[PDB]
């Protein structure tokens, strides 16, 4: 019955101001609150602050005080999050949630959540990977290097998707120029090799860059 | 607690 | 500020057994205003407890909650697949709410060494100026794994980056990859490049080298 949609996800700048956006449709918007959580990349969960629409009564984090402000348009049932003052610690996804309701009795913890916002804030520039292969040397690894792209994401898949089994595509990582790379393995028979195709399938949609690339001996 | 306002404001509203 | 402590952060067990995971607050939580939330690689936290004992219509009753004051417990009775993932503590008997720092319970498996494999830089990349090095460990058990670059025998620093996949749906398995890279011009001042791992799985570790 509820839903919350998020904005979509944005790269800012250091020193930048970010605003998302959470829509709410279903239930009651004004008389429930709505929190805002972000998740720093393979990090926890940390309660930022929160609103009551009807009214208008925030209630902010220490932490935040100071450098937040959450908002709460009624016409629309939209609950903004602004985060001033950006820096590179401040890359998260940033989730709105509302309190649940009994079978509505309000529960103050958090049962309807958005999808989540990831706000990147850096200074790189959109550019898409290069593409290397790793090239296999009974059973025999192989794989693609994806090098130097931004923003995140990227998606990888092998011979269009009919090779999932020994397949392994790790997380990025950020390295010192602010660009990601990240890598793509699978291993497979040894005898294989000679009969076979292996070609990584490369998406990074923000530059473009569809790349099928063909990995062998 | 600001997390109480809400029932407060359902049992006023009820 | 209320501080949660979920300890310890990581529980491996296996399908079937139950589990209990402790939250344990810095001072009395109010009115037990504690909630469990579960949350999935890529998906939002979900909320499975509120009020320390309250389940939600829709969360499945192998989940319970227990406990008031400081000493909090989520219980679940038996362990489906789908139970392996991370769980959050959140106290909210204050304005100031906070999070635990997360629990997450995996798959307790036997003990499996990295298969340990290393790749030169392709030509094309050398073309380019830069020389990418890169190291896989596949298919190990437990998660806690060791890397290190050497060249020419030189332990190397701050030129290597690694992660770390989640854990295998189907085998229970971890694998990690590192990169090293240098520029071409360095690159070929060396001719031994070696990743030296450590494992538990590993009586003493392993090294696999190429020479340039
Ligand atoms: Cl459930």
């Amino acid at each position: 019955q509820v839903q919350l949609v998020q904005s979509g996800a944005e790269v800012k700048r250091p020193g930048s101001s970010v605003t998302v956006s959470c829509k709410a449709s279903g239930g009651s918007f004004s008389t429930y609150a709505l929190s805002w959580v972000r998740q720093a990349p393979g990090r926890g969960l940390e309660w930022m602050g929160g609103v009551i629409p009807l009214l208008t009564i925030t209630n902010y984090a220490p932490r935040f005080q100071g450098r937040i402000t959450i908002t709460a348009d009624r016409s629309t049932s939209t609950a903004y999050l602004e985060l001033n003052s950006l820096r590179p610690e401040d890359t998260a996804v940033y989730y709105c949630a509302r309190e649940g309701t009994t079978p509505g009795k309000p529960i103050g913890a958090f049962a309807h959540w958005g999808q989540g916002t990831l706000v990147t804030v850096s200074s790189a520039s959109t550019k898409g990977p290069s593409v290397f292969p790793l090239a296999p040397s009974g059973t025999a690894a192989l794989g693609c290097l994806v090098k130097d792209y931004f923003p995140e994401p990227v998606t990888v898949s092998w011979n269009s998707g009919a090779l999932t089994s020994g397949v392994h595509t790790f997380p990025a990582v950020l390295q010192s120029s602010g660009l990601y790379s990240l890598s793509s393995v699978v291993t497979v028979p040894s005898s294989s090799l000679g009969t076979q195709t292996y070609i990584c399938n490369v998406n990074h949609k923000p530059s473009n860059t569809k790349v099928d690339k063909k990995v062998e001996p | 607690n600001w997390f109480d306002i809400t029932n407060w404001l359902w049992y006023i509203k009820k | 500020e209320i501080v949660l402590t979920q300890s310890p952060g990581t529980q491996s067990l296996s399908p079937g057994e139950r589990a209990t995971l402790s939250c344990r607050a810095s001072q009395s939580v109010g009115n037990n205003k504690l909630a469990w939330y579960q949350q999935r690689p890529g998906q939002a936290p979900r909320l499975l407890i509120y009020g320390a004992s309250s389940r939600p219509s829709g969360v499945a009753d192998r989940f319970s909650g227990s406990g008031s004051g400081t000493d909090f417990t989520l219980t679940i009775s038996r362990l489906e697949p789908e139970d392996f993932a991370v769980y959050y503590c959140q106290q909210y008997g204050q304005s100031l709410s906070t999070f635990g720092q997360g629990t997450k319970v995996e798959v307790k498996r036997t003990v499996a060494a990295p298969s340990v494999f290393i790749f030169p830089p392709s030509d094309e990349q050398l073309k380019s100026g830069t020389a990418s090095v890169v190291c896989l460990l596949n298919n190990f058990y437990p998660r806690e794994a060791k890397v290190q670059w050497k060249v020419d025998n030189a332990l190397q620093s701050g030129n290597s980056q690694e992660s770390v996949t989640e854990q295998d749906s189907k085998d229970s398995t971890y694998s990690l990859s590192s990169t090293l890279t240098l520029s071409k011009a360095d690159y070929e001042k060396h001719k031994v490049y070696a990743c030296e791992v450590t494992h538990q799985g590993l009586s003493s570790p392993v090294t696999k080298s190429f020479n340039r």
